[PDB]
């Protein structure tokens, strides 16, 4: 009634960014699709002249 | 000290909580339902709902 009367008296909001670092870029991209065949082409080339020992000791 | 009932120097305003009006012990005044409490000038509140 008195006394201390005379001043007065959720779900998701759901964020993204949190606490991980910066991030950068560059745009001088992407040689890496050669080597794929580099690699499976000498590959081959490897196979090929095994064979060249095996269809010389066999003659 | 200084009178406040000469020398302006008013305090205790914040101390009123409401005043009302009424003519002939009838009509409140200004009634026509002009304010959000039209009977009285409700000058502060405790609670506010």
């Amino acid at each position: 009634a008195a006394a201390a009367m005379t001043a007065t008296r959720m779900p998701s909001s759901g964020s993204s960014p949190s606490v991980p670092s910066s991030i950068i870029a560059e745009e001088k991209l992407l040689a890496l699709l050669a080597e794929l065949e580099a690699l499976s082409r000498q590959l081959a080339a490897l196979t090929q002249q095994v064979s060249e020992l095996r269809e010389q000791q066999q003659q | 000290g200084s009178i406040p009932y000469l020398d302006g120097t008013f305090y205790l305003n914040h101390t009123f909580k409401k005043v009302s009006i009424m003519f002939d012990s009838s009509v409140s005044w200004p009634g026509n339902d002009r304010l959000l409490t039209p009977n009285e000038f409700e000058i502060k509140r405790s609670v506010d709902g």
